[PDB]
DNA sequence: AAAAAAAAAAAAAAAAAAAAAAAAAAAAAAAAA
DNA sequence: TTTTTTTTTTTTTTTTTTTTTTTTTTTTTTTTT
């Protein structure tokens, strides 16, 4: 691949040809298994989603052996989860130390003492949302380096390598290999990392008070084509619609909670077009 | 979908036999695999020892 | 003894077992566990409302209907009594009678995961305010709501919350499937006429009812349905009407004008009136409304040297300061330093023009434009 | 073993007791009128009948008789600016109902209290409930289970429980668990509980309480409005009682004085014993108005004039070089730098000269101290940052007259 | 191209969560009889 | 062999440190002139 620098200065058919892909990457798995006995690792750098294919190889070839599976996709995944993971529920040493890299000496010197015990991991999207940063890449770099445990990843992002130096590159003795199925990203991209009618949702379970209210405010700004806080005040105490302030500040903290005003410096500013205000205000007539 | 496509979750043990050769014996018992690690051991004790020199 | 302290005790704002406001949602949530109890499918569900719109009510009232006591087994937890945020499993477990290895969250959970499985009956669990178990990650809360994708259980749950897109904020990640997706339940806040029918139940419940004209309930009702529209005000100003007309009178029926001055009342030192003038003052002629401590005690000084009065210094000034923002008038920022602390008005001019009711003295600080 | 002990304090079976006197203290036919009258006017002396506070006390004795009688339970917000007589009220209030419960003239009830600043963290409230009712001191988780399982299952004979909780803003916190479990067991039908809240700001339900706490706290409110001075004049003259220690103008100019300023009953009480102390120095058997005159100037004090009257020659030149620096630049925080270029414009106007800049940062902590002025730490020298806590016209009062 | 608002980001304070330490309690080993 | 004492390990409770939320202030971007 060479990329143009000018670019920067100037600035049916497709289900059986996935079912051949899918028997033809299913035939390397023997391979795989003679690869990851010398000590190499394995990384999966194609287009499509790598997801079936590292879980039918966990099914049919390692369903024996102590495989943990880390989604790393999963938007609310820690260094703490996996390393307390490993550290209680294979090795059943209890909670790993704060420290992170401590506590990947302790499994270096935990498995020292149990050889022919493989710890397999299989790490869906190893740059994923929180493995972006260097020190999880150290870790599991230094996981990697062990005799016992065994790595297979999945690789997706354009700019992986920029987070791998050379001491990381040389702890993770990669395997590439370019399994490039065309799967969608579905279970990858499905979590959460990736209205007028919720306007008038929200509106229905309003009272009459606060109908009276966002009325005023929305008036306001369509005449007017934000609105102080002062006159909006005077109007809701010249039409009885509030005993104080702070019940107008309280009313106004419940438009926030629902995204229905923006409050700015108090500016009031309805963060929809006016076109669409004056639909709804057109709505209730 | 999946069993692994908690929301919950992040990782999965499937832990058999933990406590506190990789392959098959068909595949050992072959000669290949065999001249392979004799071939391997022997240039690997010949680089470590040629770095052995280097450094003494 | 008397009618007032009969009214007084029934209504009460406590639980009840007829719910005339809560009709359609009753049968609804009854609807809905017949037709997860005659499918043996699981679900989940998420009702939300106003604080006093009768949700706990509605639940508690189902959790004691012997129809459902011999196909579901009901377990309810209130989800501010818990220790922690980890420690529900366990209380799961202490609501469930399960043996657990113990003493980690981590067993009471799987012993909860086993006991789901291969359970003999299905189960009801309902989490009420469960806002409270929000947190950062929010671990506890999608493994409560993933146990109706758990293989072969039969657990249907009901969470109860004020917020009306709690599963839409909190728990988004939820929508990426459709099965695991809560289904929504809004109460309503009550109208007028649930409330006057709330109130002749409750009167008609001890046959109090020639106490209250129908003038009055219709009067308090459309203010409160007006305001807040939830029945715990609805009682509370129902109960305040009757033992101010028993202190007072002490039979009246209770009239327009009672019920009228107890709704105008639900919906001064001179050094304070000093400091709410120099504050006002300060405010009308300057734009800028970040005004310190001490900026505000040397225009003060000033005030007070223009009217021959001996000012307090800055360290009564601190504490003169403090006794205003208690009652709600001002807000003071605080910083490292007293003198920086930062004074907001947070009242109309107009409303602290009424509060000092002192016009001979604001009329003449505010033509004092010369001290500023 | 003090083992034992610790496991019968925590248990309650050892009193906490205190050590006593080896002298038997004095006795009231031995003492003055001056000393009765300054121990009349002590603030922990409460009074059986509280003057001015007659209609909070019906308010809220209307409420506890009628939640005592009705045996349903609720709860109550009184609140105020401090020193106008809520706990007072409400514990003279308890006090009346209890001779009342005494004497078969009202059902019997149990009255427990807390106080949100005696207590170190708010869950530590279900700690002292808890030790009000058995004694024994716990953990607060197996003390919330426990008061859990006495307000939730319905038991007779229950009896009537009032609970008290003062300064109920310090139970508030970001999660705000403690004050919904108290304001949520008088919602339920088993537990007759009755929780009545003191604190001082009038607006704290709807300002930092949750949607369901200011729910379930309710309307029924009660507010302490200060003290005028008509109000400050009857409390101190029916502490003074039949003496003639006082004069009827003394104790009205403390009266114009405090009620101006605070509204403080503790603020009166204590002034008109520094007069009696100062009274009681001159030789006079009456408390005149220049003992009082001279109370009211000891005990509400401005002494930043003393302060800038009695520092050195070259702190007097240097508080007169941050005014003239916050004149010239306009702005009112100065660095150390333009001040010193002040400080040498000023001495070399005085004729004497200033020390170096070293020493200049000495005169600068040593005022910094002592708060007349506001300044860094003196590491960054001369581009530490000097605000003047004193005002401007507090220095040019104090040095030229 | 500058003046002025405005949304995004950083600093800082404050509160909660988690880790660590210390004490209480229960189980085990070794002496008392 | 059975009972009582002292050691050891586990579990609970309290303290301290780190992280997270929340408010404030700055600050670089965007719109108008
Ligand atoms: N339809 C009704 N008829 C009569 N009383 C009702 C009705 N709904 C609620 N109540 C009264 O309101 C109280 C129950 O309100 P509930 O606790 O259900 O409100 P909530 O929404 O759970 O409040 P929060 O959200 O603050 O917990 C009970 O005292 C009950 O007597
Ligand atoms: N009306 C009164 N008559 C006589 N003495 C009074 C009166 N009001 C207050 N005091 C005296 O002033 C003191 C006020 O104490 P109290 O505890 O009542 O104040 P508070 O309002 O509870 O203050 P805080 O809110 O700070 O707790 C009491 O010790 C009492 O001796
Ligand atoms: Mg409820
Ligand atoms: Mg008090």
């Amino acid at each position: 691949f060479v990329p143009e620098s000018d670019g920067y200065f100037h600035s049916a058919e497709h289900e059986g040809s996935i079912n051949a892909i899918m028997e033809e990457y299913r035939s390397y798995f023997p391979k795989w298994m003679c690869i990851l006995n010398e000590g190499f690792n394995i990384l999966l750098y194609g287009l499509g989603s790598k997801h079936q294919l590292l879980q039918s190889f966990h099914r049919e070839v390692l369903h024996k052996q102590t495989v943990l599976v880390v989604n790393g996709f999963f938007p609310s995944l820690t260094i703490k989860d996996m390393l307390d993971s490993i550290t209680s529920d294979i090795l059943d040493a209890g909670i790993s130390p704060a420290n992170p890299h401590e506590a990947v000496d302790m499994i270096e010197e935990e498995f020292a003492l149990i050889p022919e015990t493989h710890l397999f991991l299989i790490v869906h999207n190893l740059d994923g949302a929180m493995l972006r940063n260097v020190k999880a890449q150290a870790i599991l770099s230094r996981l990697a380096r062990i005799p016992n445990i065994h790595l297979l990843a999945s690789i997706d992002h354009i700019n992986t390598p920029l987070l791998w130096d050379q001491g990381k590159l040389c702890s993770f003795n990669f395997s590439w290999w370019d399994c490039t199925t065309m799967l969608p990203y579905t279970n990858e991209t499905a979590f959460e990392n990736s209205a007028l009618s919720s306007m008038r949702s929200v509106f229905s379970s309003l009272t009459t008070n606060s109908r009276g209210i966002y009325m005023l405010i929305v008036k306001y700004q369509l005449k007017n084509k934000g609105m102080p806080f002062r006159d909006l005040y005077s109007s809701c105490r010249e039409a009885f619609l509030v005993s104080s302030d702070l019940a107008l500040r309280a009313q106004l903290t419940e438009f926030l909670d629902h995204k229905l005003v923006k409050s700015k410096r108090e500016q009031l500013t309805i963060p929809i077009d006016g076109a669409l205000l004056q639909q709804f205000l057109e709505e209730q007539e | 979908m999946d069993p692994t496509i908690s929301v919950s979750k992040g990782c999965f043990v499937y832990k058999n036999g933990a406590t506190r050769s990789l392959l098959g014996k068909e595949v050992v018992q072959q000669p290949f695999y065999e001249e392979y690690r004799k071939a391997w051991n022997q240039i690997n004790d010949h680089i470590a020892d040629l770095q052995h020199r280097s450094y003494a | 003894r008397n009618k007032y302290q009969n009214a007084r005790r029934v209504l009460n704002s406590a639980e009840t077992q007829n719910l005339p406001g809560r009709e359609s949602q009753l049968q609804e949530l009854r609807e809905f566990f017949s037709n997860h109890l005659e499918s043996q499918t699981s679900g989940s569900l998420y009702v939300s409302g106003q604080p006093g719109t009768g949700k706990t009510a509605c639940l508690s009232l189902l959790l004691r209907d012997p129809d459902f006591s011999k196909r579901l087994q009901r377990v309810y937890i209130n989800c501010t009594s818990i220790a922690s945020v980890g420690a529900v499993y366990k209380k799961l477990c202490t609501e469930l009678q399960l043996k657990v290895s113990g003493r980690t969250e981590r067993d009471h959970l799987e012993a909860i995961q086993r006991h789901l499985k291969t359970a003999k009956r299905m189960l009801l669990l309902v989490l009420d305010e469960i806002d409270q178990l929000c947190t950062s990650r929010q671990e506890v809360l999608y493994t409560i709501f993933e146990w109706p994708a758990l293989p072969g259980s039969r657990i249907l749950l009901v969470g109860i919350a004020n917020s009306l897109d709690l599963t839409d904020r909190a728990l988004m990640r939820l929508n990426a499937r459709c099965e695991l997706k809560p289904r929504l339940m809004h109460f309503p806040p009550y109208s007028k006429q649930q409330i006057v029918e709330i109130f002749k139940s409750r009167l008609a419940e001890a046959e109090v009812l020639d106490v209250f004209p129908p003038v009055t309930l219709q009067l308090l009702a459309a203010k409160v349905s007006a305001i807040s529209g939830d029945v715990r005000r609805a009682l509370d100003i129902g109960r305040r009407v009757v033992e101010i007309a028993e202190q007072q009178k002490r039979l009246k029926p209770v009239q327009v004008t009672q019920v009228a001055a107890v709704l105008n009342k639900v919906y001064f030192p001179l050094q304070q009136k000093l400091m709410l003038c120099t504050l006002v003052l300060m405010l009308r002629n300057e734009r800028n409304k970040d005004i310190s401590m001490g900026r505000l005690h040397e225009v003060y000084r000033r005030v007070c040297a223009k009217r021959n009065i001996l000012a307090l210094d800055q360290a009564e000034f601190t504490g003169t300061v403090d006794l205003v923002e208690t009652r709600g008038i001002l807000r003071i920022m605080r910083k490292k330093e007293p003198r920086l602390h930062k004074v907001l008005l947070q009242w109309d001019e107009e409303e602290v023009h009424a509060a000092l009711s002192d016009k001979q003295l604001i009329a003449s600080i505010l033509s004092d434009t010369a001290c500023l | 073993t003090p083992s034992q002990k610790m496991k019968k304090i925590r248990a309650g079976e050892l009193s906490p007791s205190m050590q006593q006197r080896t002298d038997l203290p004095a006795k009231d036919s031995s003492k003055s009128e001056l000393q009765l009258a300054r121990e009349q006017l002590h603030v922990s002396v409460v009074p059986k009948s509280l003057p001015c506070r007659e209609r909070e006390f019906e308010n809220i004795y209307a409420f506890l008789e009628g939640k005592i009688q009705d045996q349903c339970g609720g709860c109550m917000y009184v609140s105020g600016v401090p020193g106008t007589g809520k706990t007072a009220t409400v514990t003279g209030v308890i006090r009346t109902l209890q001779r009342m419960a005494k004497q078969n003239e009202l059902p019997a009830f149990e009255y427990l209290e807390i106080n949100g600043m005696r207590l170190t963290e708010p869950r530590q409230a279900y700690v002292q409930i808890y030790k009000q009712l058995t004694g024994k001191t716990v953990s607060w988780e197996q003390a919330h289970a426990l008061l859990e399982k006495r307000f939730t299952t319905p038991a007779p004979r229950r009896v009537t429980t009032v609970l008290l909780v003062d300064e109920l803003d310090i139970l508030c916190n970001r999660r705000q668990d403690v004050v919904y479990n108290l304001l949520d067991w008088p919602t339920k039908s088993a537990a007759k509980l009755v929780v009545v809240t003191i604190a001082n700001t009038m607006d704290l339900p709807e300002r930092l309480l949750m949607g369901k706490v200011t729910s379930r706290l309710g309307l029924t409110r009660l507010t302490f409005q200060p003290y005028s001075h008509k109000q400050l004049q009857e409390i101190v003259t029916a502490r003074l009682g039949g003496s003639e220690t006082f004069k009827g103008e003394a104790v009205q100019l403390v009266a114009r004085k405090v009620a101006a300023v605070s509204g403080d009953a503790r603020r009166a009480l204590d002034i008109c014993r520094r007069a009696t102390e100062i009274a009681d120095t001159a030789a006079v058997k009456c408390v005149t108005m220049l003992h009082v005159q001279q109370a009211l100037a000891e005990m509400i004090a401005s002494a930043k004039v003393q302060a800038i009257r009695n520092c050195s020659r070259m702190e007097q030149i240097f508080l007169q070089a941050i005014a003239a620096e916050v004149t010239r630049t306009g702005v009112e925080e100065t660095t150390f730098m333009g001040v010193y270029q002040q400080v040498e414009t000023i001495a070399a106007f005085m004729g004497v000269t200033f020390p170096p800049p070293g020493r200049a940062l000495r005169l600068c902590s040593k005022l910094g101290a002592e708060r007349l002025i506001i300044s860094e730490h003196s590491r960054n020298d001369l581009f530490q940052k000097i605000l003047l806590n004193v005002s401007a016209d507090d220095i040019h009062y104090a040095l030229r007259v």
